[PDB]
């Protein structure tokens, strides 16, 4: 759950 | 204390001010802000202006977490490059549970909550004067950065002259107005690395300007459409920007690591600040040095240090001893870089320093006759043990050590462990372009 | 001195100053600086400023080293340019070792030090009448230099494009509003070619006049839209800038190389400084010469001394008696080149000049047409001896001298081999299109 | 290992 | 010598 959004929300503040 | 509010409020009238930054330090050094119209300001200064706290855990956030704003009434700047709707102003504001509380995890409270163990110590004032150093890249007509420098330069050149250029200048001279203190500048090692120093203060007025600085370089480098950059090791093989930090623990307005009496004028405890912190090197380098980059900064050559050693005359020591005395005798610690947490970097330099003085610790003999004419298995007879070659390597000394671990709080040190190891992960799990010049023609 | 603290800042202020260059030279003679504002002043001429050392030994540094820069209040100017959010000025300064002690490494100093050496021996004045040349490449619409020369003009030619013959003018009107004693302006044979002849004066006011000039020569020169290269032979196919160096001891404020009733009226103490000269020639070349290029400028004909003779009618004499007598009298040492170091230059020259004058050296045959049409064997037997060839047969002769060492002194001595024989050596291992051109097809 | 970083020292001089 | 440098004269005159 939180952690496909999270890893979305992740992704961006990563790149 | 400096400004009263009476003071500010005079000045927002006075000065016409239309806008107001709430700036704040997170986790990995973006320095955040909320903004409220300069019509707020009466709630701001009574301390009750609110925002979501999870911010500053940075991306490993989890859950609304509602926090208070109290604004360090002398921090108060107004920038000049604007105009045009009224001028805007910014407050650094330390943070505080919603039960008045300070937020055990905010970087700057930290300090302030280190620097308390500090005047529970005995001592007065442990003073930061910054050598951060930074390059400039030509902006593009999409107005973006590229791997083009803005000049050719060298150490301490005439980088390029009175005649159109100097962004140090338009740099310099701009935080002149703003209330700097500017030592002095030069071009630096590299083709567009520039490097300014000011005066020293108290860790907490310090931290509070390289997160200015920073502001005001990368601001004023793009009104000269140059990018600027304080990344560590930008380009391959080029000298790595670092940002050496000058310490100076004093009491009764008096340095205390001077001694005339003595050997090399270090006071007894200006040698248990220097043992003490050789002791944590390599284990709060994963702070002072927090980026996967830092580490490709941290080659043997550049000038850059690796080796955990000390001395007032080697080539790329850990810490170094600068040779003026008096009132400038300093601990500087040349691991660290621009990437760095200046709130954590000090917390974790100054507590891990503010061991040595209270376990009374030996240092160990400087290295004067050179470690990169040694060998790695060599220099490791003696106190001599190089740094991590990774942010991985080194999370791996930042966890096993119990003190850093009481220079974050089970806060702070939790979340910046959470989100190094996704950063280092995101980075490991990569498959960049070196591995396709390696492995698709041969293999 | 000419202006005093209170003299200097009051031209400040009613000049608002905010941008000051304290400015050195290395050993490599490019001029360095460490930039302040004028706010730090006060800190500056209180010989209270600090910087890395390290940086005068260019790129063969090792282990930064905090010196002090006291700064000549002499050596100040405004320069006309900047002005733009204030004005830009600058001070020359002297390199001090942290305890109040000179810097044996100084350029400047190193000098001062020399000169030491000579009122010790009685005399006062060393005085320096220069000959510096320098091309003009035309740059194109990316702003960079081409191999275009400025114009087609010959010796001493007219109006030869308005870029030189108004260049050598904005420039001549212009070293006029910064105290320039400039004698006359001519244009020099090879295209572009162009010389400023300014009048004679102290070593150290001298070779410092001097390194102003290059800043200058080559802004003004920017400014106009042209590249000015002191390099010696910038093109091969013809001439190249040389810096000819007019020497002439003065003691008890007299010419000491000027004699009434003598041979040549040349002096006595005129005929040593005359004969040591000529034996350190080809040791202090690698000084006087200090670059690969330099060597390529010393090939037969254009002019260049290619041996080592002295006369006062010749087509390439080493040195060179001029007519003039009287307070006039002086040496001519056409040998070195724009790109020697100001005052490495002057420190070696001065003490083969000295040497000639505490020890009673006798002078060999004043040559007079003989060697030119000379053949290089028969040209051995007598007094003359080649120079040289590359910067390396240059060196061997300057370690193999046991003045030239006394003359530099260890540091820069040292350092300054360790350095040229690098750049050497980059020279050497790289493959040149020229062996390509004649090697990649042929063979 | 000095001879990595002046030998980038002297990549930065001589180019 | 001087015919070659006189050479490296006569080359700038003769253009
Ligand atoms: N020490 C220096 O100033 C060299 C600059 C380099 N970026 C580091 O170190
Ligand atoms: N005027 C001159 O002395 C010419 C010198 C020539 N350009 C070389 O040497
Ligand atoms: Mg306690
Ligand atoms: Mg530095
Ligand atoms: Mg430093
Ligand atoms: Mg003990
Ligand atoms: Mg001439």
């Amino acid at each position: 759950k939180m952690l496909e959004g999270q890893n979305a929300h992740f992704r961006y503040k990563n790149r | 204390a400096k400004y009263t509010r009476e003071d500010i409020e005079k000045l927002v009238k006075e000065e016409n001010v239309k806008y107001i930054r709430l700036q704040f330090t997170d986790i990995l050094g973006t320095i955040k802000n909320v903004e409220i119209p300069v019509s707020q300001l009466g709630k701001a200064l009574d301390n009750k202006v609110m925002f979501d706290g999870s911010s500053i855990e940075g991306f490993v956030r989890i859950e609304e977490s509602d926090m208070y704003l109290y604004p360090d009434l002398n921090t108060f700047v107004i920038f000049p490059w604007t105009a045009e709707k009224g001028k805007v102003a910014r407050f650094i504001c330390d943070i505080y549970n919603p039960d008045g509380t300070p937020f055990e995890g905010d970087p700057r409270n930290n300090l302030k909550r280190i620097l308390k163990e500090m005047e529970d110590l005995g001592f007065s004032d442990f003073n930061l004067g910054p050598e951060p150093e930074f390059f400039l890249f030509k902006l593009d007509e999409k107005g973006e950065p590229t791997l083009e420098l803005n000049d050719k330069g060298g150490y301490f050149d005439l980088a390029p002259t009175d005649l159109g250029e100097n962004c140090r200048r338009d740099i310099v001279l701009e935080l002149e107005e703003m209330g700097f203190e500017i030592e002095a500048s030069h071009h630096e090692v590299a083709p567009g690395q520039h490097e300014i120093d000011f005066k020293y203060a108290g860790a907490v007025r310090s931290c509070d300007d390289i997160q200015t600085f920073k502001l005001v370089v990368k601001t004023i480098a793009r009104k000269h459409g140059l990018h600027a950059t304080f990344m560590p090791k930008p380009l391959f093989g080029v000298n790595g920007s670092g940002m050496h930090c000058n310490l100076s623990l004093f009491k009764n307005g008096v340095n205390a690591f001077f001694d005339e009496n003595a050997d090399l004028q270090l006071s007894e405890t200006a040698k248990h600040f220097i043992a003490g912190i050789v002791k944590h090197a390599t284990s709060f380098t994963a702070v002072t040095n927090p980026t996967v980059n830092s580490y490709k900064r941290l080659v043997p050559g550049y000038e850059a240090p690796c080796y955990v050693a000390w001395s007032a005359q080697n080539r790329s020591p850990l810490i170094r001893i600068p040779a003026s005395r008096g009132i400038s005798t300093r601990v500087e610690v040349r691991s660290v870089d621009p990437a760095a947490n200046p709130y954590l970097a000090l917390s974790v330099l100054l507590a891990a320093g503010l061991d040595g003085i209270k376990n009374k610790l030996e240092a160990p003999a400087p290295i004067d006759r050179n470690i990169y004419v040694m060998s790695k298995e060599e220099r490791m007879e003696n106190g001599i043990v190089d740094l991590p070659a990774t942010l991985a390597e080194a999370l791996e000394e930042f966890k096993s050590n119990e003190v850093m671990v009481k220079a974050l709080g089970e806060h702070l040190f939790e979340h910046f462990i959470e989100a190094k190891e996704i950063e280092w992960d995101m980075f490991r799990t990569q498959v960049h372009p070196w591995e396709r010049e390696q492995y698709m023609s041969q293999y």
